[PDB]
């Protein structure tokens, strides 16, 4: 529930600065698959 | 009595801010980039964000008379587009407010402004008409060029940004239908979870459905049997029967006729020679059994929409009167198991004898996307299945509305006359939509559509405008096009429910009951 | 309940709709305009008829009875050209206030219309035009110019083309070669929104709203083996697994009488199937429902069926394939058996419900016209548009004067009933006078929509017909310039404008005799 409350403070900052809704939400989900690929890069092997 | 009539003073003003006022709502909904919107309803307390008004403008309550008949006529949009359909309300709000400053400057007689609009909509017709290109003769660049087709239609929804994963969806499903236009045979199912783009085009069938007890739950080789018999409920009989008996002894002997009833039903099933059995309601314990011991699979509770997709998907026939068993077709599928998709797990079928039909599986992350996504592919693979009947295309995106400006420019000087002014209110009106359109991301509506106004009066068709860079692009490059028909309705459509409202000099408003 | 003598309830009633009439006085000829009435359910009813306006709309004054009452007997008579006949409707009961003010009686004002109304009749017999004195080529030729004029009225009047040749062509199926015959009862149009309103065709037979149920054949079945008109047929009877309908018991002794029960209707729907196998019937329409172990066998058969079926359309099948429906099962039989050279279910939207739509290519009983459009509020107006239009061929097929339209017909009366005054003198020569006037307040109205100056044309009709009697100069509404009506093809029906007048003329000698007005609750 706390990534919910996580982008409320960051959204209205970048509100503020006059940019499109759609280019906030694209560039989230662009930063979203960036944030993937640094879970998967420190994603460590375990065993069965 | 208390019968409120507007003469033409207030009900000519009351009509065209009416769907203005609610017209506003659709504007910033227009094409990919448009916006969405918020409904609170008083009952269940729900809700519905799209940008298709269809779903939007209906569950509005209005007192203004002016936009009903744009929600009636949206069914048609529906019957046709149904995606970014709302330029239907935005361009007849535009001509019901360009009217109005005619009227207020020009003061000619409203019947006269109908008049111009109607030579208007001729002009209209020849530009869409010299600018259609059919590539059908071509069957390498058709199919390809229905995912550009794709590409201009399939962005409504939030997640148009997971168009590129969707594109395959509606380009190999389309070949798969090989012209079926009813949405009964797209199989369209919802899945909750998962990521946005674990969509995928599977094969076969899948049902929600499960295995009662002892049914394996992978069978190979099986013949599928769809019944309308009924099974649960058993001696329900419905005759003018009575019941009387003198001894206990005969009273379980009805009991041991009810078995004897479905054991000689089993009986014909078992004539049958299918692993596989499907009926429309439950199944009760008794048959159940009688299912998995001759080794039968059992599937129960199909309303009456999912018991048509059953045969018409997997090319199979609804079979009821178990007496003739050779008379009928039984269904066939290669594999036949149980997969787990999201948190339910579901019946997956393998190869399907028709290919008629196929399954579009979705999953996605929100329960708003469900419905979302519903209304994209509400009209997906019909929309592709127009093209195939009508084939002509013209490029869309904003630019066609500026390519008809020209026509109706130059049929405006062929005119002249006092009824031109009707004529270039409909050319100035039809330049709005594009405009509004660039309002909706937010970039320049001035400076680059005065340049695409200038680029269609110099000769160049395929000039328009681009989305992502807010610029000039052509339509060709960047794979934006839409078929004839389906442009050619919204534009005539617009045009004559546009011509009634001009014509409203009374609001009568009743007393309720 | 107030207490209203003298003048209160002899003028204010009057007054009462004489501004309730000049609501749709807007609404006169093709440049009119449309109107908003909702209903007391909340519907809302978008139409400029002036007969559907005023049947829907509830008003206060008993006066509105009187001038629904009148537009009854119209739609039976007459009920042609309804936008341009009711706003001359009222028009009689205008010039009636200024005699009053004079001192006239308000009977002597009654009696003195009737006296004039016979002799503006006889002076239109002048003028008029025999179209049954031609051939049936130059018949259709003229029905051709009148369907521009008259046929074409309310809105969707910007392509007049497309209902062209729907107006004319129903008519011809229906007819007699002596051109004496009428038939409007079998003519139904049954439209639905959808497309664009220049798709509509002609297709004779009738729109069912239910499809071919047990989705598990095809939508439609073009050919039929058997030719001969596909062998439609429909059961009269609901078609149910038989059992005794009124109240009986059954009486089960032993295991075997309830498994005779099983194979009872085990028996029965063999023998259903069989009977309608055995006659070839495709095309089998069952009134109420059907039984759910019936529904494969038909298809197993080929037997399309439908259900819930209203009974007002299986009259209009069963005349135009020329059979009889079947009143009983043990009553089937291939004599009854009817003829449909096509049937076929529609597309319409992308799923919706498919209409089913019956058609005959050849001469059949019921003519109906494919009707689609895009806005839902222009299909009843559109369609009442066009069902006048039968009654418009029926004035110029059981009367063969046709007058030139375009308003010249009051003119050219109001100067003989102008001459015709002078011969009474005494006090009738202002009562019949005024009503000649009018009648030319008529001419005056309909320049008012158009822009036109009132007097200013109606002082060239009087003027060009002083020197030529022929009365093709006529008002013009469209905007048309030269207001000669033989080169627009501008005609009317005689009996169309001398009913509707007549009539009106009569009611409004029992209007002007209200003194007092008791109204009592219901």
């Amino acid at each position: 529930v706390i990534l919910t409350g996580a982008l409320l403070g960051a959204a209205e900052r970048l509100l503020n600065k006059g940019i499109h809704p759609t280019i906030i939400a694209d560039s989230f989900q662009s930063a979203a698959k960036r944030s993937v690929d640094i879970l998967l890069e420190m994603c460590h092997k375990v065993s069965l | 009595d208390q019968v409120t009539e507007e003469r033409a003073e207030n009900a000519r003003l009351s009509a065209f801010v009416g769907a203005i006022a609610v017209g506003d709502l659709v504007k910033s909904t227009l094409g990919p980039k448009g916006m969405d919107k918020l409904l609170q309803s008083a009952s269940s307390n729900t809700c519905m964000v799209t940008n298709d008004g269809a779903t939007i403008l209906k569950s509005i309550p209005l007192d203004n008379p002016a936009a009903k008949v744009l929600v009636n006529i949206s069914k048609v949009q529906d019957d046709e587009v149904g995606d970014g359909t709302t330029s239907v309300t935005v361009l007849s709000a535009e001509l019901l407010r360009e009217a109005e400053k005619l009227i207020d400057q020009s003061k000619i007689h409203p019947q006269t402004i109908i008049e111009g609009y109607r030579l208007a909509s001729a002009a209209a017709l020849d530009a869409l008409t010299k600018a259609a290109v059919d590539n059908s003769h071509d069957k390498t660049m058709f199919r390809e060029d229905l995912i550009h087709i794709a590409k201009t239609t399939l962005s409504s929804k939030i997640l148009s940004q997971d168009k590129d994963h969707f594109a395959e969806l509606a380009t190999n499903a389309i070949l798969r239908l090989k012209g079926s236009t009813n949405l009964e045979h797209i199989q369209i199912i919802k899945i909750l979870g998962g990521k946005l783009s674990d969509s995928f085009l599977d094969e076969g069938f899948i049902l929600a459905k499960k295995f009662g007890n002892n049914q394996p739950k992978r069978i190979e080789n099986a013949k599928i049997l769809i019944a309308n018999t009924t099974l649960d409920t058993d001696k329900v009989k419905i005759f003018g029967t009575k019941f009387k008996v003198d001894s206990t002894a005969k009273l379980a002997q009805l009991e041991k006729a009810e078995r004897e009833k479905m054991k000689n039903k089993i009986a014909k099933i078992s004539k049958f020679g299918i692993n596989t059995f499907i009926n429309r309601q439950l199944i009760y314990d008794y048959p159940e059994q009688l299912f998995t011991d001759l080794g039968i699979n059992s599937i129960e509770h199909a309303d009456f929409e999912g018991v048509e997709r059953l045969a018409l998907v997997t090319g199979g026939e609804v079979v009821s009167t178990f007496d003739e068993p050779s008379k009928c077709k039984l269904g066939e599928c290669d594999v036949i198991e149980e997969i787990m998709l999201g948190e339910q797990p579901f019946l997956k079928f393998s190869g399907c004898k028709a290919g008629e039909a196929c399954t579009i599986v979705l999953r996605g992350a929100t329960d708003q996307t469900l419905d979302e996504a519903e209304r994209s592919l509400h009209d997906a693979l019909s929309v592709l299945s127009q093209t195939t009947k009508e084939t002509r295309t013209v490029l869309g995106g904003g630019c066609a509305e500026m390519v008809m400006s020209k026509a109706v420019d130059t049929e405006a000087q062929n005119i002249d006359g006092k009824k031109s002014l009707a004529v270039e209110a409909f050319a100035r009106a039809l330049r709005q939509l594009p405009t509004i359109l660039a309002d909706n991301a937010g970039f320049d509506s001035s400076e680059l559509v005065s340049k695409l106004r200038s680029s269609i009066y110099n000769g160049i068709s395929t000039s328009g405008l681009d989305l992502n860079n807010g610029t000039i692009a052509d339509m060709r490059q960047l794979g934006i096009v839409e078929s004839y028909k389906l442009k050619r309705a919204v534009v005539s459509s617009a045009s004559e429910a546009a011509e009634v409202l001009l014509r409203v000099d009374n609001i009568i408003r009743a007393r309720p009951r | 309940k107030k207490r209203q003598h003298g003048l209160e309830a002899k003028k204010s009633h009057i007054l009462a709709a004489r501004s309730v009439a000049s609501i749709i006085k807007t609404s006169l000829g093709p440049r009119g305009l449309d109107k908003i009435l909702i209903s007391p359910d909340g519907e809302i009813t978008i139409t400029n008829d002036g007969a559907t306006i005023l049947s829907q709309m509830e008003l206060d004054n008993e006066i509105a009875k009187l001038l629904v009452q009148l537009s009854k007997s119209q739609d039976d008579e007459i009920g042609d050209g309804t936008t341009g006949v009711v706003v001359l409707a009222s028009a009689l009961l205008d010039q009636a206030l200024e005699l009053i003010q004079k001192g006239i009686h308000p009977i002597k004002i009654a009696n003195g219309f009737d006296e004039a109304a016979k002799l503006a009749i006889s002076k239109l017999e002048e003028t008029c035009d025999d179209i049954s004195a031609s051939n049936d080529e130059l018949f259709r030729d003229f029905l051709l110019r009148a369907a521009k004029t008259s046929l074409g009225s309310k809105i969707v009047s910007k392509d007049h083309d497309r209902f062209a040749e729907m107006a004319v062509e129903a008519v011809i199926n229906v007819m007699d070669k002596d051109r004496k015959d009428v038939d409007f009862d079998l003519i139904k149009m049954q439209g639905r929104v959808g497309g664009s309103i220049s798709d509509s065709k002609l297709i004779n037979g009738v729109i069912l709203d239910k499809d071919f149920s047990h989705p598990q054949m095809p939508k439609c079945v073009l050919p039929k083996e058997g030719s001969d008109g596909v062998k439609l047929a429909i059961l009269t009877c609901p078609f149910e697994p038989p059992k005794p309908k009124t109240k009986h018991k059954l009486d089960i002794s032993s295991v075997e009488e309830y498994q005779k029960l099983q194979t009872y209707e085990q028996d029965k729907f063999k023998e259903m199937i069989d009977d309608v196998k055995k006659a070839g019937a495709d095309v089998v329409i069952c009134q109420w429902g059907f039984d759910d172990e019936a529904n494969h066998l038909l298809l197993q058969n080929d037997l399309p069926a439908v259900r819930w079926v209203g009974g007002q359309e299986l009259e209009h099948i069963a005349i135009s394939t020329n059979g009889r429906i079947v009143p009983r099962f043990q009553d089937l039989s291939k004599d009854k058996l009817g003829t449909c050279s096509r049937i076929y279910e529609q597309e319409f939207g992308t799923t919706k419900d498919r209409m089913l739509i019956i058609e005959q290519s050849k001469e059949t009983k019921t003519v109906t016209c494919f009707v689609r459009g895009s806005n839902k509020m222009i299909v009843d107006e559109a369609e009442r548009a066009l069902h006048d239009s039968l009654c418009v061929v029926r004035n110029l097929v059981k009367d063969s004067r046709v007058v030139y339209g375009g308003g010249a017909a009051e003119v050219t009366m109001s100067l003989a009933v102008s001459e015709e005054a002078d011969k009474q003198r005494g006090i009738d020569q202002y009562a019949f006078r005024g009503f000649a006037q009018a009648l030319d307040t008529i001419p005056m109205t309909l320049a008012e929509n158009s822009g036109l100056d009132p007097i200013g044309t109606l002082s060239t009709l009087k003027s060009k017909q002083l020197k030529e009697k022929i009365s093709n100069i006529g008002v013009d509404c469209l905007g048309y310039g030269s207001n000669d009506m033989k080169e627009l093809f501008v005609v009317d029906p005689f009996i169309g404008k001398k009913q509707q007048i007549l009539l009106a003329t009569q009611l409004c000698r029992m209007i002007l005799k209200i003194d007092n007005v008791i109204i009592s609750g219901k």
